[PDB]
RNA sequence: GCAGUCAAGCGUUCAUAGCGACAUUGCUUUUUGAUUCUUCGAUGUCGGCUCUUCCUAUCAUACCGAAGCAGAAUUCGGUAA
RNA sequence: AGAACUGGCGAUGCGGGAUGAACCGAACGUAGAGUUAAGGUGCCGGAAUACACGCUCAUCAGACACCACAAAAGGUGUUAGUUCAUCUAAGCCGGACGGUGGCCAUGGAAGUCGGAAUCCGCUAAGGAGUGUGUAACAACUCACCGGCCGAAUGAACUA
């Protein structure tokens, strides 16, 4: 109907400074600092003090308020990421043909390699995005363990090692195997 | 109606105050199908407990700032889920008579209504032990 | 082979899952409409059937 | 139908050597000239009451002035009209500083919304309303709250021919 | 640096009080008051001290400017006319280059035949100087 | 000829995996009728051969979603000419 | 295909409907000036890229009588409305449970195959162990669970 104004906040925490100019955001903390471009919405921003900085939609529709709190939320993962940063673990599930996986490298590249799956011939391949690093836990079987400060890009990265596993031609309630997101949460406080 | 209703809660609430002279707040958070409740008509000489949803609770509380003030000082132990056990004597005995229901790991009391006080409940008299020698220990330390 | 609780964590992707009527889309488990438009958004959904 | 004036419209029956001076009766309607006016009061009077302008007459036609007509008030209207597929009654709430000018806005929000031409639209009730928060409608309600101000985002501004030595902005 | 830094769009608010150019009709030059918000799009103003009859109006025809005076909302136009003087409205005005540049441009709308002239040779002076300075420095 | 809506029923159990009665809304113009507008100082019948192009309501082939998909085989469905 | 009344076409140009016998406007000597009709005024093209309030975003939008088609049925798209119910005594996060496998049937049969009822009741939670491990112990962990909560809220509908 039309919104005279409506708005969201976001808690800057001690350590971390938001700056933003033309929509496009930066935010820096103690494990580093991201960027973000907002021009496709326009949302307006204002900062109260060095704690709060405020997000508003003046006179608009339904789906132009849709996009409020979700700029505030792309907004206040930043901050997480670059605060207590982002941990996504997954974990590889076979019934036989056990999944091989290891990094590799090429023009000093990084992937993530998977071979065997359900005992294929062929290589499989996936490219480590630029932030994210991965780890192999010491004491969980075949967990694999994507980190960094970007959700979205370890998020995608693990989707993309997922996805990566399908299985084809298969009934897929039977067959199961793939590496699947295990658990996802946070580098810093506790897991 | 369900203000009825919630002024119902309110109505027979008021009531037990002017019923009782002791009260137990027993806490019931958590805790829930069939056990203790069916100890309680045997342990309903005594008191009565009522069970019932939170904010409605609290409102009973603002309807009555208008006397007994006292209560004022269950208020900060209203959080959760609590119930009552009206009551008379022994608070210390008769209360661990209640208490005793079966336990769970205490079922499941964690805080105490003594009449503008808080005990563990465990000390209220019992040998006037502060009230001889206690009431006059500072005038033994400087007579 | 698999131990029950990994493939329980296949499932929430292969299995816990629940089917457009009209034009098939595997959607989410607890959803009420279709996300694809072609079928009309309809709400005519089913649980994907589960194994034997 | 067009730009509103509102009118009191009052007739009666005519005389009869039997009923001589018959009960009068008025409406206050909103019409552009007192031609339609005096129209909408025997389409309405042929509805409530058996006559027809051909036994009845127009007693006096007399516009009907706002009284504060520079308040601003939020007025509560009330509406029955047509849709394709049946009849409906409808309120709704309309900010503004005359009858006249609320009944306008009805009709073309009655247009825009619910593709109601005039024939199908009877006003059944127009009524400032007295007390705010009897105010019962979200989208007048926003306008009501103390110290309310807004920006107009995004200004453009007319030109007036048809180059332009300078690429333009949008400030306000 | 260290500190967040936000810039936020300062745009004229329509606001009670917040004072107004009116763009187009028979009002077309003067300032009026917003005095009460009536929706998205319209306003009552007033602006007593220029002779605009207090009205309702479509801020599409007005442009905000950036003076604003406290004016309690719906204030008749007699105490419109109180505080638009305590505030020293047309003061305010009087002294911005818009207010300014509207007066240039109307003076130099009035110039007769003969004045173009005077303008024409007095520039030719005035060039002449300023060529030899840039010139020098 | 082809496609829907409702869902009683089929489908060991289970309306809708695959189907689907009573009814009911449509679409198509390679069926057949109905009409008689054009052509009876003329528009050369059927089938085949040859050759190009177009449609898609898709038989195969590419990638998918369903299943009463364990595997193999199939079947329903999408993007596809 | 066939009748009724009227008006048309045929016998008729003109202006509009791009086009077009029959629609809309209007019927016609040769011309000048003005004004209009029906229809239009982004550009093709004469005429406001006029003013005003809304509504609409279509990976198949839509765009004007006759007219150059679309329906049943659906949508948590977005708009405005209706009715019922909650609320100063929108709405959110957890409480939905025992006597009595009660009384007919019959692994079970409870509200929970099936038959007929569903009466009363009361206000507070550790599975002889989920696994590792041992033939069996030890240790850690979790089940009628939520903090609820803050001038609107829930449900069903209309177009
Ligand atoms: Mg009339
Ligand atoms: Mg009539
Ligand atoms: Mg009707
Ligand atoms: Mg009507
Ligand atoms: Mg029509
Ligand atoms: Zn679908």
């Amino acid at each position: 109907m039309k919104y005279i104004q409506t708005e969201q906040q976001i808690e800057v925490p001690e350590g971390v400074t938001v700056s933003i100019k033309s929509r496009i955001v930066k935010v820096v903390g103690p494990r580093g600092t991201l960027t973000k471009n907002l021009k496709h919405i326009d949302v307006t921003f204002t900062k109260v003090n060095n704690q709060l900085i405020k997000v508003a939609v003046h006179n608009g529709g339904r789906k132009h308020v849709a996009a409020l709190r979700t700029v505030k939320s792309l907004v206040d993962n930043m901050i997480t990421g670059v605060t207590k940063g982002y941990k996504y673990k997954m974990r590889y599930v076979y019934a036989h043909f056990p999944i091989n996986v290891n990094i590799v490298e090429k023009d000093g590249a990084k992937f993530i390699e998977v071979r065997n799956f359900l005992g294929d011939k062929k290589i499989r391949n996936v490219p480590v995005r630029d932030g994210v690093t991965i780890e192999f836990s010491t004491n969980v079987k075949d967990e694999i363990v994507l980190s960094g400060n970007s959700v979205e890009d370890v998020s995608q990265n693990a989707a993309d090692l997922q996805q990566i596993c399908r299985v084809r031609n298969k009934d897929i309630r039977k067959f199961l195997d793939g590496i699947y997101v295990s658990h996802k949460g946070f580098i810093t406080e506790d897991l | 109606g369900i203000r009825e209703k919630k002024a119902e809660y309110f109505a027979k609430l008021r009531e037990y105050l002017e019923e009782y002279k002791s009260l137990f707040v027993v806490g019931v958070d958590n805790v829930s199908s069939q056990q203790m409740h069916e100890v309680r008509k045997e342990l309903r000489g005594r008191a009565v407990v009522l069970m019932g949803k939170n904010t409605m609770v609290r409102r009973a509380i603002r309807g009555f700032l208008s006397d007994l003030p006292d209560f004022e000082k269950l208020l900060p132990f209203v959080k959760g889920n609590v119930g009552f056990v009206f009551t008379n004597e022994p608070l210390t005995e008769i209360k661990n008579v209640i208490v005793s229901n079966r336990v769970a790991a205490g079922l499941t009391v964690v805080q105490v209504y003594d009449n503008g006080q808080v005990f563990p409940s465990s000390i209220l008299d019992i040998t006037d032990e502060e009230l001889v020698s206690h009431f006059v220990s500072a005038v033994s330390t400087i007579a | 082979i698999i131990e029950p609780s990994l493939k329980a964590l296949a499932s929430k992707y292969n299995c816990d899952k629940s089917v457009c009527r009209k034009c098939y889309a595997r959607l989410p488990p607890r959803a009420t409409n279709c996300r694809k438009r072609k079928c009309g958004h309809t709400n005519q959904l089913r649980p994907k059937k589960k194994l034997k | 139908m067009a730009h509103f004036k509102e009118y009191q419209v009052i007739g009666r029956r005519l005389p009869t050597e039997s009923v001589p001076e018959p009960k009068l009766f008025r409406m206050r309607i909103f019409a552009s000239n007192e031609v339609i006016a005096k129209s909408r009061y025997w389409y309405f009077l042929q509805k409530l009451h058996k006559v027809k302008k051909a036994s009845g007459e127009i007693v006096s036609i007399n516009q009907i002035n706002e009284a504060h007509p520079t308040k601003v008030k939020n007025f509560g209207v009330w509406v029955r009209y047509d849709s394709r597929s049946g009849t409906h009654n409808m309120y709704k709430e309309i900010r503004d500083v005359s009858r006249v000018a609320a009944v306008e806005t009805l009709y073309q929000d009655m247009a825009a919304r619910h593709r109601a031409r005039f024939r199908s639209i009877h006003i059944l009730k127009v009524a400032e309303i007295e007390k705010t928060a009897d105010v019962k409608r979200q989208y007048v309600k926003q306008f009501l709250t103390k110290d309310l101000k807004f920006p107009l985002p995004h200004r453009v501004q007319k030109s007036t021919k048809t180059f332009s030595y300078k690429r333009p902005s949008t400030f306000y | 640096s260290t500190d967040s830094i936000v810039k936020a769009s300062n745009w004229r608010l329509v606001e009670v009080g917040r004072v107004v150019l009116i763009k187009k009709g028979q009002s077309a030059g003067k300032l009026a008051a917003i005095v009460e918000i009536i929706d998205q799009k319209k306003v009552l103003i007033d602006g007593p001290k220029a002779g605009v009859p207090r009205q309702a109006i479509n801020l599409g025809q007005v442009v905000l400017t950036p003076l604003t005076f406290a004016l309690p909302r719906g204030a008749r136009t007699a105490t419109v006319s109180k505080k638009w003087a305590a505030a020293a409205v047309c003061e305010k005005w009087a002294a911005s280059s818009w207010a300014k540049k509207i007066a240039q441009r109307e003076r130099r709308a009035a110039l007769t035949d003969f004045e173009r002239f005077q303008v024409m040779v007095l520039r030719k002076q005035k060039r002449y100087t300023v060529k030899k300075a840039l010139a020098k420095a």
